[PDB]
């Protein structure tokens, strides 16, 4: 039950509870795993995402 | 409402347990259908299966 130390927390389960069972929901679950590292900020920002 | 009893006329009050019990002039059928569409959009069932 150690939520605070898990990787995937409450927003993920709340999202997958309601989301329609289609391809884009899978893709956006994948996009929800983009990291919060500063190097990831450089890489995402240079991609203009 | 007013009601009859054994040699008596009495007043009766009871609760409207569900919202559907409101008179249709005060909450009509099209309104209930639209409110249902609202709840369905809330649960992401906007186009239902």
């Amino acid at each position: 039950a150690h939520e605070y130390h898990n990787w995937l927390r409450s927003p993920f389960s709340r999202y997958s509870a309601t989301c329609p069972n289609v391809l884009h929901s899978v893709m956006t679950l994948a996009a929800m795993l983009y990291k919060i590292s500063p190097v990831s900020l450089v890489l995402q920002t240079k991609a203009h995402i | 409402t007013h009601c009859q009893e054994n040699s008596e006329t009495v007043a009766l009050c009871t609760p409207r347990i569900v919202i559907g019990n409101l008179p249709d002039g005060l909450a009509p059928g099209p309104f209930h259908e639209l409110r249902t569409w609202e709840i369905m959009e809330h649960m992401r069932l906007r186009p239902p299966p």
